[PDB]
């Protein structure tokens, strides 16, 4: 950090190892009202690319409080994001006799959801649905089993252009087109949410409104899905009461959701409040949506601790509930991803292999 | 360099030694 | 008409209940009902089943008296704990995992009365060692194979494990609708009473019985062993030298070297260090 | 289920990746091909093959999910989204969060905020292919049902008098070109292994201040007076 020239690479990775923060923030400071144009920005995205949650948002605070507003709108990364998107645009390969094929191995099974989200997977990111289109309107027979699946395709091809795609999805409102097929308005949530993924703030707000304001039967799966995928480690006060909210009403069908969200809310907090509520959940009820919705967030509650998580881990994944045991064992296994963690690769082993239990 | 690469390889391999040996009982 | 991956939490007194009735009435085809509530559409939980006799007539519905079963009813919400009915099940000496003619008919009036009303085929007597068959089903109308066939929802849950057998192919149950996935009810303060409890070895490990049997047991190891040393033997001049194992697969024997491994030797060592210890653990307490 | 979770397994191992790092790599691709076109195959091991087949060509060699980063830490996103595919054995339906794991590579050279550089790059290096390989897009197919005649002896005499009636009455472009001299423009998907096998131009107006070594976003410097070299990704 403290050699003369400030070059990238040394000063912006010696300060994530030691967790400076503020030292980042005020070198980028510095950089900014020097002007070096080439060190400040290459360095912000540096930093952008290294560094992680609770990190960025920190520099950035104490960055925005002659290149400041440059360097807040390429930490955002929604520059990155639209980079990302016209790249697709342009070098995105698809393949046709590949959908053909795929729509004759389509059969009465699931394989038909398959073979949609393979050519989804195939298309994704293209902004434009004609082969996709057909498809699904050659699909559109089975529902209300296949339309969770099939707006994830819808999702999944048109992520991250809310410009347009917001509306390109917003076109199936529910009430009117399908009361009696339920999953129409789940669906819709559930394909506004992966549209508007990597999007937060307003796109958290206007998720977590229309899920106060919205039916608790169907809708709430997807606009939980989405609230938590847009909040992905913000644990803010208002999604993280309405997750509270519907997990502890008991409202098992939604719980699995409710419980992916708040898996995602706390992702990597270590937050011994959340992890404590969830396995005092888990003991409280016995619904298997429930318990692998929880099983989802105690296993993105938290990541990279190596302090408390083994100690929680042993305490956890030695519960009585096979689903308690593989939540915790997720919770290890990516808080101790990134190193050869002994101790977590021993527990994760021997619970591989000495208990004959099969979850 | 080779130092803690041999170090970090004997520990995990002298690791996983005993946990799939564990399996022996 | 949905019905997605959907589980049963069966009971493991439903299961002593089932095993017992079906214990009585082997040759009866005895028949009962599953008395179990859907808490949501798929997470069925049975806690409590009763066993009812079969009458004369044989399968029908008005074997299952009404006033009988509403007496029971009210008995059980008086003392105990009430519970609904949503199922079924019958001891199926006969064949598998499908129904009958007659247990289709009366599934179907079931199904008519209740909401889905499982179909639960439950074999006793192929239940013998370790395999206890308890397949659910749901009969279906005409609309469902007339639209998108295989009514088992999108999910990759019911894929786990299902294996319908032959019979249950060839009839529409098990393959009208779906097979539902099958749990029990194994928590905490009821089965850590069970294995701590029920299977019950706790001063029993005490025991010397140095020669009970012993000096017999012995000269027969000594015998069986000599056979042993007979097959040894016969391994050793067979040894050929056009790679053993060449001569081994087409001369199986099933030797002490091959089949009668060192396994067995170690049984025996087994007992007797074990009938050793204890005496000699009792001689050195015998103070 | 094991059948279809080894098929999806080896189509993420074989993400973005073509068979110069292995033989196999076509192999699998075929056996992909043939197992997504087998219908006779059980549900769940045919729903995982197609599975395998969307991810292995996951956007067209354009995007990939890897939890390796830039400077080589774990992302959190993506773990968690192919936890959350992983666990299709409690919810298919809820296992399709994986779409937040994308992780597209680019050497950027975006000198300005708005204006695209012309930042070209090339190789030189022979057994390094990417970019859209197109395995199966013409069938080359014949539907023939034809037999051949089996006339034999006085047919064939009269054939042997029609025969005595019937007597009177790439190469420099494939040995050396293979196509691995190209130019790309900074947005490119390229790979750290293809970058370690890349060759710099530093013929070119553009030269980087960040070396060209590891992927990552490049700023470029500023470009001489009368700028010019602008490309239009």
């Amino acid at each position: 950090m403290n050699l003369e020239k400030p070059d990238f690479i040394n000063v912006c990775q010696c300060l994530i190892f030691l967790d400076d923060p503020q030292a980042v923030s005020d070198i980028l400071e510095k950089l900014v009202k020097e002007d070096n144009l080439l060190m400040a920005y290459q360095i912000c995205f540096d930093l952008y690319e290294s560094a992680s949650q609770q990190f960025l948002s920190s520099v950035i605070q104490n960055l925005r409080t002659d290149q400041t507003l440059k360097m807040i709108k390429i930490l955002s990364g929604e520059m990155a994001i639209e980079l990302h998107l016209q790249f697709l645009i342009r070098n995105n390969n698809t393949d046709l006799m590949i959908l053909k094929n795929t729509k004759d191995a389509v059969r009465n099974s699931v394989c038909h959801t398959a073979t949609v989200i393979a050519n989804s997977f195939m298309h994704c990111g293209t902004t434009s649905d004609q082969f996709l289109r057909d498809n699904l309107e050659w699909l559109a027979r089975a529902t209300n089993w296949a339309k969770f699946t099939a707006t994830a395709s819808l999702g999944v091809i048109h992520k991250g252009h809310e410009k347009e795609a917001l509306q390109l999805m917003a076109t199936y409102l529910p009430k009117d087109t399908s009361p009696g097929s339920a999953y129409q308005e789940g669906g819709g949530l559930y394909a506004l949410g992966l549209i508007h993924a990597n999007h937060g703030g307003d796109i958290i707000d206007y998720l977590l409104n229309q899920l106060k304001n919205a039916s608790n039967d169907i809708v709430r799966h997807g606009g939980s899905l989405g609230l938590g995928l847009a909040a992905m480690g913000t644990a803010r006060q208002d999604v993280y009461d309405l997750l509270k909210t519907n997990l502890y009403q008991d409202d098992a069908v939604t719980g699995e959701a409710a419980g992916l969200a708040l898996g995602l809310v706390m992702l990597g907090s270590k937050n011994a409040q959340a992890i404590e509520d969830m396995v005092g959940y888990a003991q409280e009820t016995q619904h298997e949506k429930i318990l692998r919705g929880l099983a989802v967030g105690i296993a993105l509650v938290m990541y990279g601790r190596m302090e408390e998580a083994d100690a929680l881990i042993e305490s956890l994944c030695r519960d009585k509930d096979p689903i308690l045991r593989r939540s915790g064992m997720y919770t290890v296994a990516m808080a101790y991803c990134g190193s050869g963690n002994n101790k977590a690769i021993r527990r994760l082993l021997h619970v591989a292999v000495s208990d004959v239990n099969d979850d | 360099k080779l130092q803690q690469e041999l170090e970090f390889l004997e520990v995990q391999e002298e690791y996983i030694k005993d946990e799939q040996k564990n399996l022996k009982k | 008409a949905v019905d997605t991956a959907e589980q049963v939490y069966i009971s493991s007194l439903a299961l002593l209940k089932m095993l017992k009735h079906g214990r009585a009435g082997v040759p009866m085809e005895v028949m009962g009902l599953m008395l179990g509530e859907f808490v949501d559409d798929y997470t069925v939980r049975v806690i409590d089943v009763f066993a009812m006799p079969q009458s004369g007539t044989g399968v029908s519905v008005e074997a299952v008296d009404p006033v009988f079963q509403a007496k029971m009813l009210d008995m059980l919400k008086q003392t105990g704990r009430p519970e609904m009915v949503v199922g079924w099940y019958h001891s199926h000496p006969g064949f598998g995992c499908w129904l009958s003619g007659v247990d289709i008919n009366t599934q179907q009036s079931f199904e008519a009365l209740s909401e889905r009303a499982v179909a639960v085929v439950v074999d006793p007597i192929q239940s013998v060692k370790g395999k206890v068959v308890i397949d659910a089903f749901r009969l279906i109308n005409a609309n469902m194979m007339v639209l998108g066939h295989e009514p088992r929802q999108t999910t990759s849950n019911l894929g786990h494990l299902n294996k319908p057998s032959i019979q249950a192919l060839i009839h529409g149950l098990n393959r009208h609708y779906y097979s539902i996935t099958i749990n029990y009810r194994k928590n905490e303060l009821e089965q850590k009473m069970l294995l701590n409890l029920h299977k019950k070895s706790w001063m029993e490990g005490l025991t010397l019985q140095d020669y009970s049997e012993h000096c017999k047991h012995n000269e027969s190891v000594v015998k069986e062993m000599l056979e042993l040393a007979k097959n040894y033997n016969k391994a050793v001049e067979e040894e050929d030298k056009m790679t053993p194992e060449q001569l081994a697969i087409k001369n199986v024997g099933k030797q002490d070297p091959k089949r009668h491994l060192e396994e067995h030797v170690d049984v025996l060592m087994t007992s007797n260090i074990v009938q050793c210890l204890a005496a000699m653990l009792d001689t050195v307490v015998f103070k | 289920y094991v059948r279809q979770g080894a098929l999806i397994a080896s189509a993420l191992i074989m993400i973005q990746q073509t068979e110069i790092t292995c033989p196999k790599v076509n192999q699998f691709r075929q056996l992909y091909s043939k197992v997504i076109n087998d219908k006779h195959d059980d549900v769940m091991a045919k729903f995982g093959a197609i599975l395998a087949q969307g991810i292995l060509d996951a956007g067209g060699h354009n995007v990939t999910i890897s939890l390796q980063s830039r400077t080589g830490h774990t992302h959190m996103p993506s773990v968690v989204g192919v936890l959350v595919f992983t666990q299709f054995w409690f919810w298919f339906p809820l296992s399709h969060f994986l779409s937040l794991a994308y992780t597209p590579t680019c050497v950027i050279g975006l000198n300005k905020d708005l204006k695209m550089p012309k930042v070209q790059y090339k190789s030189n290096c022979k057994p390094s292919t990417f970019a859209y390989p197109a395995p199966l897009e013409v069938p080359k197919e014949k539907e023939k049902e034809k037999v051949s005649t089996a006339v034999l002896s006085i047919t064939a005499k009269a054939k042997k008098k029609e025969k005595e009636k019937e007597k009177k009455e790439e190469k420099e472009k494939k040995k050396e070109p293979e196509p691995n001299f190209q130019l790309l423009d900074n947005p490119a998907r390229v790979m750290p292994a293809q970058l370690k096998v890349l060759t710099m131009p530093e013929t070119c107006r553009y030269q980087p201040f960040k070396p060209l070594s590891i992927g990552g976003i490049i700023i470029l410097k500023d470009t001489s007076e009368d700028i010019e070299e602008l490309v239009e990704p």
